[PDB]
């Protein structure tokens, strides 16, 4: 059922901007918290960002926020990750995430295809 | 030392009467259709007469049947407060029973109104983590079909939901157990700390801003309406605690001197900033339900009762961990309904005993409570019928929606015009030390008995037989509506037919004279 | 028949059980005093072993710096509000036994006193002033103590005047000792009738409980273990409006002690078991 | 510690060895626990600490308590009535422990094999045809211990080994009534059940039988004869409405803790009922495969289950004749324990009704007349159709009636004599007064719940069956007028009362029959109202 | 009546593992207790494993316990010895046993073909 698919990455310099997007089918998004998360190659998986299902509150790391900017329109059943002033550390895998509870005590981390951002 | 002290007054400001029948209300007379005739009703109506039945009763140091020393021939009023007591009471606990079944149905490793995979859900189910021309969400159906099967008719009732006469036991028991033996900190933050955590689950929602505007954008064409201002006077009256009775029973123990104008100012206070709250949470979640189910907010759910049943459940299952979160919510319901009822049979059965006099029955006084809670049981069998709902409302919207707008109103002219407004400040002033303010006395005395005037002549006038969901009310069920919405304000003129009998005077108006006066 | 006791010193756990071992019995109720200069943060790490080790507290309040006018006048409302606040808080019940010794002139706060600052007519006003406050805070689980001398001591004292009617005070008790010929100002054996006769005769026309809440006898006289036996015997017949007695156990003074002598010892483990 | 065992003695016996199991099955495994326990908590041990106290601070045994409200002195006479139904039939119990030990002394045990002539071609055994399965043990006992006819009527001929085993049986507690170790007595009983729990536990099915036993069945608590089974199984466990707990506790000091000794005893009571249902149900797992049957229809029996089940484990322990020595004589010295105390009881009651020494000399004379009288009683027993009339007074005569006769005394004393009164009572010789859990347990939860179970009890009847064979309409009638033989015995009494009294009306000689005798209370220092 | 029939032995290096097996037949063995005993070369008869009839309880003899795991298989009516990490003092002829009492006083050892193992 759950399907998540992304575009947008690539190579690019230092100083540079990308948009990664994704969007989501199988199930009703526009009632879900949309993540992103990255994983440098060898090193483990950082978290990125995070956005609301209405999209009034989202959250970023530390080493990431106010360089990004996330956003989302529930229209298109898409999530957007607006990156914005590269360095060399952003080299990493990024990967759209959505954790379903299930109304449960427990949540299954449903995962996309993983998109690569390369920055000189 | 102060500050403990503020916590009892807002724990007092929340409860069932605003958490799940202020949303249901504001939704039935239409969103920002009822704010505005709300607002209006509580602050020139609602407060006046709520610092008036604390002063009355605490001056006198007497309990609603005793304080109508001031006219004993008014005292079918005092009598009356009793009777819309035994309507709340009966029917109040239904909705803790409905909240102990969601509460132990959350006890499980999945919430089950998440989903449209049951039996009982219909093909036109939408689900939120899973066809049809209309679409019904999983708990509209699981609440529907499930918790209540509903019937088609009033009399239709089938047979008993059995889990609900079950819980009936326990709701019963928990009270009646509580008022033989009878924390501040947990009570009073407990039900803001929980509606805190849903308000921000309703406002992250998509579709949250849609129902938002809804409730909060006012429609002057719909302010022209009688019945708006009707439910709006009963709930601006029902969630203060006026023409029950315990107001003048709990504020006869209070002692003389006490600043009941600061009591009354920061309870009713505190008491909008909770109901505005309570809707705020529902009305955005409605407004998720109508782009998922497709439909407007003005049609998304249109359920009196059953309301906080049929959002706050949905809203639940979005949340992570969601089974923790639900059994915390209807916990909090619980607790909360469990303590208006101790002070609801607490102040009715020491009514029933302040007239019996102490011999005799302060023995008794457990047995009529025994008996009491009996009484309720077997009066509360209809409401756990499989036409619940619809007995439910018609005792919630008749026999308790008005009614206390007129009891109140009543005790406002015979104190102001017969016992003397002159005489009523200055006995205010003898345990506040300051008179009673200028926005009060004008209030008292043409404000409120003109406005409660005209909303009951145009109610009378633009009557319309009463709907819940589109299904209209049969002539012989919304009789038994009119009949019991009356049977307690008849307890005025048929209480003094049996007093200007007993009294003195043997004439026409000297007879009055006596009785009248205190 | 309540059995309970002073400790020698503060009865925290290192001190309670020292006690209870000793006499071959759980306490039923323990005395602490305080003066009113104690705040309930000193009090409470004392009363928690008390409530944990399964034992009323029983909290005798002396006012050395507070006479009878300023506390009926108001001068120590801070003190009394502040107290009324953390004992509804805690909840326990709690034995308060305030103003006691009161037909004594040793006590500042006493009537017989050589001053002569209280008179029978200010105490009642001034127990009552503190019961008051106690109430109008909603302190329920507070119960009150009177407390009478055994004897008339000093200028204008009785045992019934200076007391604030059944509906202020809640146990009537009494304060007597059997000094034996210990003291060098002319003291003599008493036995519990020539202590206790008088006290327990003006107080049952009170319908009230009466507690006894400091009682001893000397070695030094007569004979101790006799005198032990025949106290509770006492208790248990003619003074059957009794609830409880609790015994003085010190040796700063006088050997208040029960265990004074072996044989004294084996007495006392006959009287309550 | 040495008086924690004497309490521990008393918690074990032929009432929840033998009895306890069988039940247990009949009602379904599961089936019976849930209802065993509620009953045993709420309604078992509150009566079972009135009939301690009510006994100890009268100081007076079993009939003269009844002084208390003299009217209703026929509860007294009624619990005499459900002692000489138990005196009779448990007997007949200990006549085959004796059978199974005198024929355990051999060099090998005989029900171990299908090698025996009674053994017929459908046989199984352990150590060695047909669709249908039975086991040696099953068979020894159906077959050549008694041969069991197909009905009450067909009494055929007297087991003669049994008759002369029920003459030692009666031999054997008489003797010792003329003369009358606590940690041989106290620890004997629970090493050789752990033998054979050990045992139990180790056989394959074990599982499937343990199973069987605790897993509930939410769908048969709705059936009324559940609860009243397992209401007269806390009842009769306990000692409760046979009359030995007042005789017994009324030579008890005054002052004495009946509240730690009822707890205790009914604890390790209940503690010991688990572990011998536990050894029995592994047992009936290993038969379940064995003999190819569900666990549920292995034995759907009577009072065999302990002799047709025990017999089986007894064959699969190594040196097994050793063992089997030593459990059958276990249930011996546990069984004449307790007839003991049965019968002294009942001839201090019945003598101390007669002139002290114009009967009181005779009390020897007496008892051995007793003892002559249970055995010409219990020779229908000893016939060819003996459990079936062994199981119509274990279900019907002292079964139910006991948990009635015990409600009647909680109904007398709350509401007539006053529970007021009664509650500091107890206060005067315990110091502390009943807790609440037991103040609202007789005044409103035994006495409902108990009225419940009786009403529903009525409606929902079915004549009684024994491994799906059904009683006839004669033989259930005499299971009726059993039962309430012993009940009726509270009218009646009353009706020779109100005769007898003074008042000459309808209500007064009521009120002056029902108030305590003026000769009441303890003895010496003993009083508050005096 | 009674026949026990051993297979699965050998030869072995130090170090190995092998699992003897044992098949029983002409009586009911799920009501019985298995037992295995090793009698090395010219030395007397060590005792090794011993099972339970349901196979809840297993012991072991001091110089196998923490190496070789016991377990039958009463559909099959077999036992096995699952012998771990052996070590050249296990070559012995293994013998599978069961100790028929008979309902009696004494007992009567039912024995194996006894089958090698041989570790070097
Ligand atoms: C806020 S709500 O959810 O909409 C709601 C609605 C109805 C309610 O029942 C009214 C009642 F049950 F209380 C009744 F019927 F007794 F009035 C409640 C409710 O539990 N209480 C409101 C209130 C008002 C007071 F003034 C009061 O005493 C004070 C203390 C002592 O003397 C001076 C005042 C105590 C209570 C508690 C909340
Ligand atoms: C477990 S069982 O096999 O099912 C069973 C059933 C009934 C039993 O007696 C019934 C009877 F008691 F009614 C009788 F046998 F006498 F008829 C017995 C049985 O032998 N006794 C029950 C009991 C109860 C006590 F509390 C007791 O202690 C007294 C209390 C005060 O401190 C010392 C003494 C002593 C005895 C002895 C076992
Ligand atoms: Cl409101
Ligand atoms: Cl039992
Ligand atoms: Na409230
Ligand atoms: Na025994």
């Amino acid at each position: 059922q759950v399907q998540l698919v992304e575009s947008g990455g690539g190579l690019v310099q230092a100083g540079g901007s990308l948009r990664l997007s994704c969007a989501a089918s199988g199930f009703p998004v526009y009632a879900y918290e949309m993540y992103w998360y990255r994983q440098a190659p060898g090193k483990e998986r950082e978290w990125v960002a995070a956005i609301s299902s209405s999209g009034t509150w989202a959250g970023y790391a530390d080493s990431v926020k106010g360089r990004f900017t996330i956003s989302r329109d529930n229209a298109k059943n898409t999530v957007y990750l607006q990156m914005n002033s590269l360095k060399p550390e952003d080299t990493a895998v990024y990967y759209c995430n959505v954790k379903d509870w299930g109304a449960s005590w427990a949540y299954y981390d449903y995962w996309g295809q993983g998109t690569q951002v390369t920055v000189s | 030392n102060q500050i403990e002290f503020v916590l009892t007054s807002v724990g007092y400001a929340v409860g069932l009467g605003n958490v799940w029948r202020f949303p249901y209300l504001c939704y039935r007379n239409g969103g920002g259709a009822f704010m505005f005739p709300y607002f209006i009703m509580l602050i020139f109506c609602g407060i006046p007469a709520f610092f008036m039945e604390l002063s009355f009763g605490q001056f006198a140091s007497q309990g609603c049947l005793g304080v109508w020393r001031i006219s004993p021939m008014f005292k079918g009023v005092g009598y009356g407060m009793m009777v819309v007591s035994t309507y709340i009471g009966i029917y109040y606990n239904v909705v803790i029973c409905i909240a102990f079944y969601y509460f132990f149905s959350s006890m499980t490793h999945v919430l089950p109104w998440a989903y449209c995979n049951n039996p009982w859900n219909t093909h036109d189910c939408a689900g939120v983590l899973d066809h049809s021309l209309q679409r019904t969400s999983p708990s509209e159906e699981y609440w529907r079909l499930y918790v209540l099967k509903l019937s088609d008719d009033i009399g239709n009732f089938g047979e008993v939901r059995l889990p609900l006469l079950g819980c009936l036991g326990v709701a019963w028991l928990v009270v009646f157990l509580c008022l033989i033996r009878g924390v501040v900190y947990f009570t009073a933050t407990f039900p803001y700390v929980v509606l805190t955590i849903l308000f921000v689950r309703g406002v992250t929602l998509e579709g949250a801003f849609d129902g938002i505007m809804y409730y909060l954008t006012p429609q002057w064409d719909k302010i022209l309406e009688a019945k708006v201002w009707g439910d709006a006077a009963s709930q601006a009256f029902y969630s203060l605690g006026c023409a029950w009775g315990g107001l003048i029973t709990m504020a006869s123990y209070n002692k003389f001197h006490n600043n009941c104008y600061r009591d009354s100012v920061i309870i009713s206070i505190t008491n909008c900033a909770t109901s505005v709250y309570a809707g705020f949470v529902i009305f955005s979640i409605l407004g998720f339900m109508a782009n998922h189910l497709g439909v407007d907010v003005s049609r998304v759910a249109d359920h009196g009762p059953g309301l906080a049943f049929v959002a706050y459940p949905e809203a639940l299952t979005l949340l992570p961990i969601s089974p923790l979160w639900s059994l915390l919510f209807f916990f909090m319901l619980i607790l909360l309904g469990l303590g208006t009822q101790f002070c609801l049979l607490e102040t009715l059965v020491t009514a029933i005993v302040d007239e019996v006099g102490n011999e005799w029955i302060l023995q008794k006084k457990t047995y009529v409570t025994l008996g009491v809670a009996v009484a309720g049981f077997l009066l509360g069998i209809p409401l756990t019928s499989q036409a619940g709902i619809y007995w439910l409302l018609l005792m919630d919207n008749y026999a308790a929606s008005f009614s206390l707008v007129v009891i109140s109103c009543i005790m406002c002219v015979a104190i102001m015009y017969i016992y003397g407004h002159r005489n009523y400040f200055q006995d205010i002033q003898m345990m506040l030390g300051f008179p009673p303010p200028l926005f009060f006395q004008i209030c008292w005395r043409f404000v409120s008995p003109a406005i409660i005037f005209f909303i009951l002549v145009f109610t009378v006038i633009q009557y319309q037989p009463i709907t819940y969901n589109h299904y209209q009310y049969p002539g012989w069920a919304v009789a038994i509506g009119f009949l019991m919405a009356l049977s307690s304000v008849l307890c005025i003129p048929l209480y003094a037919m049996f007093r200007l009998a007993r009294t003195d005077g043997d004439t026409l108006l000297q007879r009055l004279k006596n009785a009248t006066k205190p | 028949l309540k059995i309970g006791a002073w400790v020698g010193t503060q009865p925290s756990e290192s001190a309670i059980k020292s006690f209870q071992e000793l006499q071959g019995r759980k306490l039923d109720i323990v005395h602490q005093f305080i003066n009113w200069s104690t705040d309930f943060s000193w009090v409470r790490p004392y009363a928690d072993a008390v409530y944990n080790n399964g034992s009323i507290l029983m909290i005798t309040w002396e006012p050395w710096e507070y006479n009878t006018v300023d506390i009926k006048n108001g001068k120590a409302d801070a003190y009394i509000t502040r107290m009324a606040q953390d004992m509804k808080a805690y909840g326990k019940e709690i034995w308060l036994r305030p103003l006691h010794a009161a037909n004594g002139d040793w006590y500042p706060w006493a009537i017989g006193y050589s001053s002569r600052v209280n008179t029978n007519e200010t105490y009642i006003a001034a127990f009552r002033h503190i019961v008051d406050i106690f109430r109008a805070n909603g302190a329920t689980n507070v119960k009150w103590v009177f407390n009478v001398n055994c004897d008339n001591v000093g200028n204008g004292t009785s045992y019934l005047g200076h007391y604030p009617g059944d509906n202020y005070v809640d146990y009537t008790s009494i304060d007597g000792y059997n000094w034996g010929t210990t003291q060098s100002w002319g003291s003599q054996w008493q036995s519990f009738d020539q202590v206790f006769s008088r006290a327990y005769q003006a107080l049952a026309s009170i319908n009230k409980p009466i507690i006894i809440a400091e009682f001893a006898s000397a070695e030094i006289g007569g004979n101790k273990a006799r005198w032990i036996t025949e106290a509770y015997n006492s208790i248990r017949t003619s003074y059957n409006k009794v609830i409880a007695a609790v015994w003085f156990h010190e040796n700063k003074e006088t050997d208040w002690r029960i265990n004074s002598s072996p044989e004294a010892l084996a007495a006392y483990r006959e009287a309550i078991g």
